[PDB]
């Protein structure tokens, strides 16, 4: 199973037992049972188990492939494997798109956009005028929405991006070389 | 000459829920306050009253292009906080001014932004 783990991803055998240490502590803070529960989730990002935020909700999301409201250990290492220095950059702007889309839709919508740039203020604590997120929102849509047509798909995105390649910058954890001496 | 420019998309990137750098955390004792804020004085108007709000409370600063890196002149091992703060237009009249610790201690940390703040309480905005 490592060696399956260690063969569909980027990482090696060495890494992925590396990384059954880590799942070790982030699975059993509340419940445990070798399972990370949303809010086993909110304390390893938040240090504060009751924290809800949605940008967390979103990765949480992306990482439960099985749709089970859980991630296993095997969906943790599939989807680290992205954040891995050597993933091939195309997989990395396809899994912020999947973020972005806030409610499966197909496209990144305007008013996701929006609810994004909105929480971010909330949870920066910033407070700004309806009319001011509407002059930030309009700027980077209209500007990713190449084509025009009021909303975003994947290859304007993919664009968009190799046109600032910092926009997937959290895309890539540069230690995910260094997890072994960790 | 400007600060840099900060979109929508490059702003969400912010987002302490989307950088999973916390998860590979060894030692986490405390909970990250928000070290963030805006305002609406030109550029390098809040560059120099950064530099001498640092300056009175015993900082060493550097700056260079809206990216300022404080200093710590104390003594004592846990005021020997370094810090780096850098500028981004994220609209036409609204700068965001970012504050994060380069080094030192978190609650040493939050007790040097907390006392900046209140000295700058008139470049902040609404
Ligand atoms: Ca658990
Ligand atoms: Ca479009």
């Amino acid at each position: 199973d490592p060696e399956l783990l260690a063969s569909v991803t980027p990482f090696t055998v060495e890494e992925v037992e590396a990384l059954y240490e880590l799942f070790k502590k982030l699975s059993s803070s509340i419940i445990d049972d070798g399972l990370i529960h949303k809010e086993e989730f909110q304390l390893a990002l938040f240090r504060n188990r009751n924290r809800r935020n949605l940008f967390a909700d979103r990765i949480f999301d992306v990482f439960d492939v099985k749709r089970n409201g859980v991630i296993e250990f095997g969906e943790f290492v599939r989807s680290l494997g992205v954040f891995h220095p050597s993933a091939p950059v195309h997989e990395k702007v396809k899994f912020a798109f999947k973020l972005y889309d806030l409610r499966q839709t197909g496209f990144i919508e305007r008013e996701e956009l929006k609810e994004m740039v909105v929480a971010l203020l909330h949870e920066s604590e910033l407070v700004l005028s309806e009319d001011m997120i509407e002059v930030m929102v309009d700027k980077a849509f209209v500007q990713a929405d190449r084509k025009n047509d009021g909303k975003i798909d994947i290859d304007e995105w993919k664009d968009f991006v190799s046109l600032n390649p910092s926009l997937i910058k959290n895309m890539t954890l540069p230690y995910l070389k260094d997890i072994n001496r960790t | 000459e400007g600060p840099l420019m900060m979109n929508a998309f490059e702003m969400i990137t912010l987002s302490q829920g989307l950088n999973l750098s916390a998860l590979f955390d060894r030692r986490q004792d405390f909970v990250k306050r928000q070290t963030r804020f805006v305002s609406r004085r030109e550029p390098s108007e809040i560059i120099a009253n950064i530099e001498a709000v640092a300056n009175s409370m015993g900082f060493k600063s550097h700056t260079r292009n809206f990216k300022t890196r404080l200093e710590g002149l104390s003594s004592i091992k846990a005021g020997q906080l370094a810090v780096v703060i850098e500028i981004y237009e994220v609209a036409p009249s609204l700068f965001m001014v970012d504050v994060r610790k380069a080094a030192g201690e978190t609650l040493e940390y939050h007790k040097f932004y907390k006392k900046l703040c209140s000295k700058l309480e008139n470049i902040i905005w609404r």
